[PDB]
RNA sequence: AAUUGUUAAGUGCUGAUUUAACCAAUAAAAAUAUAAAUAAUUUUUAUUUGUUUUUAAACACCAUUAGGUAUAUGCAAAUAUAAAAUUAUAGUAAU
């Protein structure tokens, strides 16, 4: 992934959030960029209540992961569009996607010994792992799991 | 009249010591005489922001909170 | 560096500091044990003094060791008859002699010109067989208490001491939660009361 | 270093130029009657009078308050140079 | 060291304590999806009818406030000037003297009698590390028939940055 | 000096013994038995490495290897000269 | 760290202790000791004056 | 391992906790080591002081309870980091 954003948005109506995401995608595509992915993560209750433009503390918020491939000047344009949006309370810019964290400030001998195509070609869920994600889930995809998981409920149906 | 943000938080944070629904006084009620106007970031607890427990200048020289 | 890095550098310098380990309390503990052994073994005439301080002055003072080396001091400042209870500093086979050190007027000249001391002797062999080369460890006073009869008043101490104790009380009551977290996970702060600093 | 503040919790500006320029020259604060005629539908959602200044030279949409008419005018032309509705000025000369 | 004794049934377990394990509401729901975990899972479990007592001890003052589950101030903050160890003890005792009929009035307006047998559920939180901390909580300890304290904790400020401190503290 | 400072950590008991002269492996829930060995070792002016097994990244490897060197599962354990 | 528990007692202040030592102690022994100390100081000053 | 970041980052001034801090710019790159100055005339991260007035709400300080003063950001001036050259002092009384 070239760039990723975690958009925290106000839980408005469906049409307002749809228009906000549509304007964000239009600003991405008009500057000559590509959307790798956009995923909605539902409404969760954060540990800190963000304030909107009219200084109202919001208890709930919607999280959206946005993975993009854009040029850096155009990414600055889209970031200035996103950070000045009325519905976006907070959005961090994941700029450590091509190079992993700890290489630049870590060991000096282990600085040019990495491969950027290892991290650039995979998605953001394969770089920053979720708690439900693990290596055995990745090995299950290449092991022909359809012919093996058909017998996993043969003991629980009778009890 | 201006500056509501300067005495208040950027984002409402809730400490673990005040859980749940942290006790916040009403902003219309004024504080005590000669008291200290501390921002809502560098406060130890919201009970310390009560107008009767608002620390003054002479209490600041003796007690920290 | 800027102001922030300089403040963090001097904070790390004061936090992680190598102190000078000078074995002074073990020296005084060995001297206390030797004085107690001398007071137990031999009957000592006090002469309007405390017997502990009298045996201390007769053992470890400068005219006592100079009388051991031979100076013709006034009247017998050191103990004459001691066997294995004699301190190893003033043994006959030891490598430190104050008659050789009296011609040097500076400690640097003593460190420069004097010979290295003799490591092993017969009295050193007897103290090795007795295990008296290092004093025994006392009861640990680090974590039990400080049991004392009275407490000093604020009028007895200096006004600078009162101001300093007020500053210690302020910064202790302010940041008592700002301790190392591996000790803070066991301290029950609901019962802790700091009443005063003297 | 430099300290910053966020205008309407969105627009990160530097603190010195905010007290001189950025804060008192916003549309919603300095011209509240003009900012009440802001068009909420045709304008972009990342553009609103809480962050857009007085001298925004690019034309934005304005919803007129006397008549129901939307038009495009610059924000500096509306506030500094002095602007109004094009249908209201063509009805003003028609009446008198 | 020694394990606590065994309970064999919930019917007399309800009589052994002031609560019961088996709920009588009989909550019938079908949430096949995974449940939503709380933000603060490792915390005291605060029931809605619990009074939060705040005891702020200082050098020459001790304050006692009582808040509800939602943050509503029940009684005004008692000051020694308005009304030491004995100072905090008398302030907390005269606050708990007047806290009972105001609690009965505020709970009888909704439908809670709180007349006989039911003790006021209390959570005590202390500030200060002073001598008045000693006498205040003791003034809650003799009220065991009236105020049942479940969570005795403290609310002590962590000095994150601090605006500034006066000159006598530094120099 | 020539290398930036770094905290030592190891998953094996043998690297702790070969590095330090006096190593002690304690727990945070036992402060009295830890502080008594702190008084005895510092009385003889001996450099000592105290390893708190609370909040360590190799607790389960080190709790197994301390059971093999000392048959009793009691902490703290003093290790001098391997 | 000094544990108190309410059982340990404070000492007397400075001025009350000085007034108690001025009120209780006998005047004759302190007076003759001060006179002997004054004569010792005068003898020391005279011996310093004698050496040229 | 450090400096700067406004148009780039983190940001309540990262140093309260903590010997460890994302990202962006910066680690080397003419001949000669004997060669008789092969080099430049620049900058300030630190301390004060100025620059503007409903134009810091606060916190702190001097007149005693209320006024002003500054303080942090934006710029700016002065001084300073660092040995050597040049001139002189030999003995003090403390914890
Ligand atoms: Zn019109």
């Amino acid at each position: 992934v070239f760039y990723s954003f975690v958009l925290v948005m106000k839980p408005r109506q469906r049409r307002f959030t749809s228009q906000a995401l549509r304007e964000i995608g239009v600003a991405v595509y008009s500057n000559g960029g590509l959307i790798r992915s956009i995923t909605n993560e539902g409404i969760m209750r954060p540990y800190s209540r963000f304030r909107d433009a009219d200084n109202t503390p919001l208890t709930y918020a919607r999280y959206i992961i946005l993975q993009l491939d854009m040029g850096e000047e155009e990414m600055g344009k889209v970031d200035k569009i996103i950070r000045e949006h009325q519905d976006v309370l907070m959005a961090l810019k994941l700029n450590n996607l091509e190079r992993p964290v700890g290489i630049r400030s870590g060991n000096k001998e282990l600085q040019a010994a990495y491969f950027p195509l290892d991290t650039f070609t995979r998605l953001e869920e394969e770089i920053n792992w979720s708690p439900q994600t693990s290596a055995d889930i990745y090995t299950q995809l290449e092991m022909n799991w359809k012919e093996f998981s058909r017998t996993r409920w043969s003991s629980f149906l009778r009890n | 009249r201006l500056d509501p943000f300067f005495l208040d938080e950027r984002e409402e944070t809730v400490l673990p010591s005040e859980l749940p629904n942290p006790p916040k006084p009403d902003p219309s009620t004024p504080l005590r005489e000669r008291a200290l106007k501390v921002p809502a970031q560098h406060r130890g607890h919201w009970v310390l922001r009560d107008p009767d427990i608002a620390i003054t200048r002479e209490e600041r020289r003796t007690d920290p909170w | 560096v800027n102001k922030q890095t300089q403040k963090y550098r001097t904070k790390l310098r004061y936090r992680f500091r190598q102190p000078s380990v000078v074995p002074l309390r073990q020296t005084l503990q060995q001297r206390h044990n030797t004085i107690l052994e001398v007071l137990r073994r031999r009957r000592i005439n006090s002469g309007d003094q405390s017997p502990y301080r009298y045996v201390e002055e007769r053992l470890y003072s400068k005219p006592s060791r100079l009388d051991r080396e031979g100076v013709k001091v006034n009247k017998t400042y050191a103990l004459q008859g001691l066997g294995d209870l004699e301190p190893l500093r003033y043994g006959a086979n030891f490598g430190i002699s104050e008659k050789d050190a009296l011609k040097y007027e500076t400690v640097a000249e003593k460190a420069k010109y004097m010979e290295p001391p003799i490591p092993y002797s017969s009295l050193a062999a007897r103290k090795l067989a007795a295990g008296a080369l290092w004093p025994a460890a006392p009861d640990p006073e680090g974590m039990i208490s400080k049991e004392v009869r009275l407490l000093r008043h604020e009028s007895s101490m200096s006004p600078s001491a009162r101001a300093f104790s007020e500053r210690v009380a302020y910064h202790l009551r302010r940041s008592l939660k700002a301790c190392p977290g591996h000790i803070a996970e066991h301290i029950d702060f609901t019962q802790l009361i700091i009443q005063e600093v003297l | 270093k430099a300290s910053h503040i966020r205008i309407a919790n969105r627009k990160r500006v530097e603190m010195f130029v905010a007290k001189r320029f950025h804060l008192p020259t916003r549309l919603a604060t300095a011209a509240p009657d003009i900012a009440a005629e802001w068009h909420d539908e045709l304008n972009p959602m990342h553009m609103y009078p809480a962050i857009i200044g007085i001298g925004h030279v690019q034309p934005v949409w304005w919803k007129c308050a006397i008549c129901s008419h939307s038009y495009q005018m610059s924000v500096e032309k509306r506030v500094v140079r002095g602007g109004g509705c094009p249908q209201c000025v063509v009805n003003g000369k028609r009446a008198v | 060291a020694v394990p606590p004794p065994r309970v064999l049934g919930g019917d007399y377990f309800k009589t052994r304590f002031g609560y019961s394990l088996v709920k009588n509401s009989e909550m019938t729901q079908g949430p096949v999806d995974y449940s939503q975990l709380d933000m603060w899972g490792e915390m005291p479990r605060y029931t809605s009818d619990m009074v939060f007592l705040y005891l702020v001890s200082r050098r020459r003052n001790t304050y006692a406030v009582a808040y509800t589950y939602e943050g509503k101030r029940i009684l005004n903050t008692y000051t020694a000037g308005n009304r030491s160890t004995d100072n905090g003890h008398q302030v907390t005792s005269m606050y708990l003297n007047d806290l009972l009929p105001k609690l009965r009035e505020m709970r009888a307006s909704e439908g809670r009698p709180m007349g006989r047998g039911e003790k006021v559920e209390l959570v005590v939180r202390v500030m200060g590390f002073y001598n008045g901390r000693q006498g205040a909580v003791r003034a809650v300890q003799d009220r065991a028939n009236e105020f049942h304290v479940r969570y005795f904790e403290d609310i002590t400020p962590f000095p994150l940055n601090g605006p500034k401190m006066p000159r006598g503290v530094f120099k | 000096s020539a290398t930036r400072w770094l905290p030592f950590v190891s998953s094996d008991l043998k690297d702790y013994l070969n590095r330090y002269w006096a190593v002690m492996f304690t727990v945070g829930a036992r402060p009295i038995e830890t502080g008594h060995i702190r008084h005895y070792v510092s009385w003889y002016c001996t450099r000592m490495k105290v390893v708190l097994l609370d909040h360590h990244v190799y607790v389960e490897p080190l709790r197994q290897q301390l059971q093999e060197a000392s048959r009793t599962p009691e902490l703290p354990l003093l290790f001098v000269n391997k | 760290w000094i544990y108190d528990g309410g059982r340990l007692e404070r000492e007397l202040p400075r001025d009350v202790k000085q007034e108690l030592q001025s009120f209780v102690a006998d005047a004759a022994t302190t007076l003759e000791s001060r006179v002997k100390y004054l004569k010792e100081l005068d003898t020391m000053n005279q011996r310093m004056k004698d050496i040229p």
